């Protein structure tokens, strides 16, 4: 078993603690040190360089230093370029994605963007309309499938770990396997190692005699599996039983940790994750009332548009369409038959201000600081040394995002995907389903919500 | 906009209570045929209770009596910059 | 100078204070609270494995967030400091606000 | 303890006061005799009274006892009316209940 | 992982179910019953109540307030 | 199972509508008559 | 015809309602009534 | 039945909900308070746990069966409905719950997160 | 080194999100296998295949969709891509391949396999002279 | 039946007070506080 004094870590440990709180000394010591190294990476390097050789093994020199090529696609006019760290000497950038370089101004152009600044034909590519939903603009994904793709006298292999290297995989060939073969072929999976590699021979009999080969010798590294399959397995290692689902994870999770994460179960070939910002513009109520006119029709009163105005922190409502209190009244009256047609008319009036608030209300939120507000501190009223400086913090601002809690994946193997299901289910909080033919608008909730609204 | 909860003088005060003593009370009902925000209205609220039964109704009518039942400066209108910059000092 | 320093910048704070953020109309500070602790973070089996295994930082390292541990202090003492102090009168007044203590002078029908 | 205080005095500060302003002795009622005022309030919760009447017949309750059962009667008002919340006009301390097992309601565990 | 399907039903886990039950419930005053806890970071021996915690505010004070408080008879 | 994410997912069950006097069509083939 | 329908899917919903509800008001009237009747016995005796 | 009741007014200013968890937080700290080297702690613990785990047994009523609510997958349990208002002791006047009750002075909330909250609650019913 | 693709995607509307941001890794493929369009295979060239594929593939299409019996619970359409899920859980899948000059059919009841054009018969057809129609509404009611 | 029934080996009379011990130890104890009157009585309804 175990001695006596382990047991108490592990109580004191877990006594009445949930998880944000576990070591929770011991994680803010690890601040004082980032804090005073104002995020430089400098106090860290030491342990993670442990990490990856215990894990990653001989590439970890690589994998600290790994840059994936970035493209933005939303502009209309032009495509932009960057580039993306795993590990950087900034600890503060982290899946800011920010270091694009080629087209700089068309993406703040759309990070500083209101809910009226659209204009589909000359700034913006991408628009939903109410009939449908972002998924739907896309490229439809579908994942390769390699299985199916074959000429009925080669082989393909499947379970290489992250350890292993290149020369690796052509040293066991030549020293283990020992095949036949006429050619061989490598495929990199998203990380630059290798995960799978295709066997052509010359008639089927070489192919099945050395599949058996293979399969009855249980070759494992460190703990995995290898195996060889052919035409006949493209029934299990189709797409369908390798996709899945992901939803337990929390908002403010980076991207840095979750490629480690499946990867680290297995190699993985497509990754897909929605994230929304944080904060964005808020117009005036003009440039709202200005739209509005052009976009509804009168005598439509099914819809109210509250407008809010947030420059004092406290809301202040303006309302559109106003209310059209346009009536005649009955007065002096001297018979009791004009009594009467005031009664059957006036259980409306009695009721009219109740079924005006009683309708459903789009809100919608406006600043309107420039008017509430002394002269002297405006932003018209400042220096071009001060409007170089809030246009800096305005495009810092509005680089943080919030992923929507899900998340999908395309292990190139089957096994992985059996582990995977395995493990995720036992972890924090993570959930996990295969991908039988669904879209992301499913997961989605706040589209979800808008939609129970109509 | 001019009743302001959070204007505290004297003069815009006084002048408030010095006016309920000497009228008496009001039914603003006959006022205003649209909404105000100080304003009170109990047969305004009773129907809500009667309307507010049916399906429609219920997720509306909820901030309606929310704005009305309240009883406070804060909750029911926020808290301003300015209320909170003045606490400081003081 | 040093005066100059001090009050040239102060002008550009007040001039910063009135930006556009949609996440001021919410109120973050509350939610962080509220949805901080729920069932889901009690400790189970599950969550006990990521704790053993990948307790690493490649695997995990969003902990280290400012907002994520100022806010968990708060729940943090309130736990330790369970046994030591009287907040067993702190829940008792929680209670007592709403009416949900119960006395011996009142009536009831319970 | 010393932040206890201030944490309980609110209690009782804000509870005299949300009452008041529901109360407001100055505008919205004024203290008048007991004994003459239930005349006006046997008129209008005159319907209920009346029904109350039937329900003591349905059931078959009996008419007023004797005197010296009408005198009974009495002090024991005067015991619900000579209250002041103290032991000495009721007889016992305070205390508060104790919060059971299956929850601080008292029906959870009747 | 053994130890914790051993000791699972002997752990205690009581006192974090009843803060659950406090922020779900009374989501207002929960703050307020957190927030009222706060205890000191650092202490102090010797010193003048009356004006050196006055003058230990406006200076030698960096992001963090000085103040006096009682003690066990002290 | 609990996650909100999920859930919908695994409660979906597409082609909601169905029929019995709606013959199941066939491709047609202008070869050969079958009677 | 979909309006129709759920017309006269709803009258059951309506009646079923309105029957039990005037069940207890023929209860209600017995009641009312004959605990009228014992008051004045016990007045007049 | 003498020192029993007290433990109820001091386990409760203390952390420990009932008297067993006082045992359940100073397990270890108790544990070596006895001696009877290693395996005299560990077999002290199993002199411990076996108690706990027989004590409760007694003081654990047979639980109602498994509702509806209970284990539902999907969704969570069903939140009871909290009213500010008192039913009359008797209905001469049936009344009935309104929307002012379910609403509590000195409480709001904005009114876009009211639509979000009643939506999923309809989507509970 | 390999690319991201991300899509700024916008709402049109008012009261839902103004911006999106979407993300979406893809690694490459291998070219393993490879023809030219010209190289005929089985005897097919590259736009006789695409031809009487697409002929035979967008039929389904309208049918499956239009389907009212109950067993088929679930149908996907994608390029040159159909699924099908009975009642139940099990599927059948139809996949063109395109080097090949060849479709990919695969059931749980018979194992993946191919099926070749017949320009005489001028239909997709097995190696056992079977359609692939009738093989897909004979494996559903065999199971 | 029995299988269910208590005896004297299982209780748990002594480990109250090593616990109690231990709080007295860590905490304060004075006359304004809540704990010094219910645990010296606590302390008499064993020993007595």
């Amino acid at each position: 078993g175990l001695t006596f004094e382990q047991k108490a870590e592990i109580f004191e440990r877990f006594s009445n603690s949930f998880v944000g709180i576990d070591r929770f000394k011991e994680t803010q010591q690890t601040l004082k040190k980032i804090v005073e190294a104002n995020y430089s990476q400098s106090a860290i390097k030491e342990e993670l360089i442990q990490e990856l050789k215990e894990v990653y093994g001989k590439n970890y020199e690589k994998i600290l230093n790994l840059r994936f090529a970035v493209e933005y696609d939303g502009h209309k006019d032009g495509v932009a370029v960057g580039e993306f760290e795993l590990f950087p000497k900034n600890l503060q950038d982290v899946n800011k994605f920010e270091n694009y370089s080629k087209n700089g101004d068309l993406i703040k152009q759309l990070q500083q963007t209101t809910y009226i600044s659209v204009d589909p034909k000359e700034t913006h590519k991408y628009v939903v309309p109410k009939d449908s939903h972002f998924s739907l603009l896309l490229d439809e994904y579908i994942a390769d499938e390699y299985v199916s793709e074959l000429n009925d006298n080669q082989v393909c292999l499947f379970g290489f770990p992250l350890t292993c290297d290149e020369s690796d995989i052509t040293n066991l060939l030549n020293n283990e396997f020992k095949g036949n073969f006429t050619s061989s072929v490598i495929g990199e999976d998203i990380l630059s190692l290798p995960a799978y590699v295709v066997l052509t021979f010359s008639s089927p009999k070489e192919a099945a005699e050395y599949k058996q080969k293979v399969n009855a010798l249980q070759y494992t590294i460190e703990k995995r599996p290898i195996y060889a399959t052919t035409f006949e397995d493209s029934r299990r290692e189709h797409s369908t039983n390798r996709t899945l689902l992901v939803t337990g994870f929390k908002k403010n999770e980076y991207i840095n940790d979750m490629l480690n994460l499946f990867s680290s179960f297995g190699s993985v070939m497509h990754f897909e994750i929605v994230e929304d910002p944080v904060h964005s513009k808020l117009p005036t109520t003009e440039q709202v009332i200005e739209y509005l006119k052009k976009t509804i029709k009168e005598g439509d009163d099914s819809v109210i548009y509250e407008i809010t105005d947030f420059s004092d922190g406290a809301p202040s409502i303006t309302e559109y369409p106003p209310f059209n209190p346009n009536t005649e009244l009955m007065r002096d009256a001297k018979k009791v038959h004009e009594v009467k047609d005031e009664i059957e008319l006036e259980k409306e009036r009695q009721q009219q201000l109740a079924k005006r608030q009683l309708i459903p209300r789009i809100v919608l939120y406006s600043w309107d600081s420039e008017s509430r507000v002394p002269e002297e501190y405006r932003m018209k009223n400042a220096s071009e040394e001060q409007k170089k400086i809030i246009q800096s913090i305005e495009n810092d601002l509005r680089t943080q995002y919030q992923n929507k809690q899900y998340l999908f994946v395309t292990y190139a193997c089957t096994q992985q995907a059996q582990i995977a299901f395995h493990a995720l289910n036992n972890l924090r909080n993570y959930e996990v389903t295969l991908k039988k033919s669904i879209e992301h608008y499913h997961c989605d909730t706040i589209h979800q919500t808008s939609v129970f609204k109509e | 906009k001019a009743i302001d909860p959070y204007n505290d003088n004297l003069d815009f005060i006084n002048q408030i209570t010095s006016a309920k003593r000497l009228i008496g009370d009001i039914n603003r009902e006959r006022v205003y045929q649209t909404y105000t925000h100080f304003s009170q209205k109990p047969k305004f609220a009773e129907q809500v209770n009667q309307l507010g039964e049916e399906d429609k109704y219920r997720d509306e009518a909820t901030y309606v009596l929310q704005q009305e039942q309240a009883a406070s400066r804060l909750t029911k209108y926020g808290i301003p910059k300015k209320y909170i910059m003045e606490q400081l000092k003081a | 100078m040093k005066l100059l320093i001090f009050l040239k910048k102060i002008n550009t704070i007040k001039k910063i204070e009135n930006l556009n953020s949609e996440n001021f109309t919410n109120q973050n500070y509350y939610y962080n609270l509220t949805n901080s602790l729920d069932q889901s973070e009690f400790i189970t089996l599950k969550h006990v494995t990521f704790f053993f295994l990948k307790n690493k930082l490649m695997y995990s390292l969003s902990k280290y967030d400012r907002l994520n541990i100022n806010i968990n202090e708060n729940f943090y003492t309130f736990l330790k400091s369970l046994d030591k102090v009287d907040v067993y009168s702190l829940k008792f007044f929680k209670n007592m606000i709403f009416n949900k203590t119960y006395s011996n002078y009142n009536v009831n029908l319970f | 303890v010393d932040k206890l205080k201030k944490y309980a005095l609110r209690v009782s500060d804000t509870k005299r006061i949300h009452d008041k302003l529901k109360s407001e002795e100055g505008v919205d009622f004024s203290y008048v005799e007991p004994r003459n005022l239930e005349i006006l309030n046997s008129f209008v919760h005159r319907k209920s009274e009346e029904m109350e009447e039937l329900i003591s017949t349905y059931l078959g309750v009996n008419q007023t006892l004797s005197k010296e059962e009408q005198l009974d009667d009495w002090r024991q008002q005067q015991a619900l009316d000579h209250i002041n919340f103290t032991p000495e006009t009721m007889g016992k301390p305070e205390v508060f209940y104790p919060g059971s097992d299956r929850g601080p309601h008292p029906l959870d565990d009747p | 992982x053994x130890x914790x399907x051993x000791x699972x039903x002997x752990x205690x886990x009581x006192x974090x179910x009843x803060x659950x039950x406090x922020x779900x419930x009374x989501x207002x005053x929960x703050x307020x019953x957190x927030x009222x806890x706060x205890x000191x970071x650092x202490x102090x021996x010797x010193x003048x109540x009356x004006x050196x915690x006055x003058x230990x505010x406006x200076x030698a004070a960096a992001a963090x307030x000085x103040x006096x408080x009682x003690x066990x008879x002290x | 199972s609990y996650s909100k994410q999920s859930s919908f997912a695994r409660m979906s069950a597409f082609r909601n509508d169905f029929d019995e006097k709606i013959k199941q069509k066939y491709i047609k083939n202008k070869t050969n008559d079958e009677r | 015809k979909v309006e129709e329908n759920y017309y006269q899917q709803q009258l059951k919903e309506y009646k079923l309602k309105q029957k039990e509800y005037m069940k207890e008001q023929q209860i209600r009237e017995k009641w009312l009534e004959e605990s009228k009747e014992m008051l004045e016995k016990k007045f007049v005796f | 039945g003498q020192f029993y009741s007290t433990l109820e007014v001091i386990c409760r200013k203390i952390g420990a909900y009932n008297d067993v968890e006082l045992v359940k937080l100073y397990q270890f700290i108790l544990a070596e308070k006895v001696a009877d080297s290693q395996e005299a702690k560990n077999r002290a613990i199993t002199n411990i746990q076996e108690k706990i785990r027989f004590n409760t047994n007694l003081k654990r009523v047979k639980q109602p069966p498994r509702r509806i609510d209970q284990d539902d997958p999907f969704f969570s349990e069903e939140s009871d409905s909290e009213s500010n208002f008192s039913e009359p002791l008797f209905n001469f006047e049936d009344k009935k719950a309104t929307v002012k009750d379910l609403v509590d002075p000195f409480i709001t909330q904005g009114r876009k997160q009211l639509e979000t909250q009643l939506i999923w609650a309809k989507v509970k019913q | 080194m390999k690319k991201i693709a991300i899509n700024y995607i916008f709402n049109q509307t008012l009261g839902r999100q103004n911006h999106v941001r979407v993300i979406r890794l893809s690694a490459p493929k291998a070219i393993y296998n490879f023809s030219n369009k010209e190289d005929i295979l089985n005897g097919l060239n590259e736009k006789d295949y695409q031809r009487y594929c697409s002929q035979f593939m967008n039929e389904l299409g309208d049918v499956l969709e239009e389907s009212p019996s109950q067993r088929i619970s679930d149908v996907q359409i994608s390029d040159g891509v159909i699924k099908v899920t009975t009642q139940g859980e099990k599927t059948f899948v139809i996949n063109r391949q395109v080097p090949n000059r060849q479709i990919w059919y695969s059931s749980p009841v018979s194992g993946p396999q191919r099926f070749n054009w017949d320009l005489q018969e001028a239909k997709w057809k097995n190696q056992k002279n079977e359609e692939l129609s009738k093989l897909l509404f004979k494996e559903i009611d065999q199971v | 039946l029995d299988t269910t029934r208590i005896t004297k080996e299982k209780t748990l009379t002594e480990e109250y007070r090593l616990s109690i011990d231990h709080l007295k130890n860590s905490i304060v104890t004075k006359k304004g506080d809540h704990l010094y009157d219910d645990i010296n009585l606590f302390i008499k309804q064993i020993s007595v």
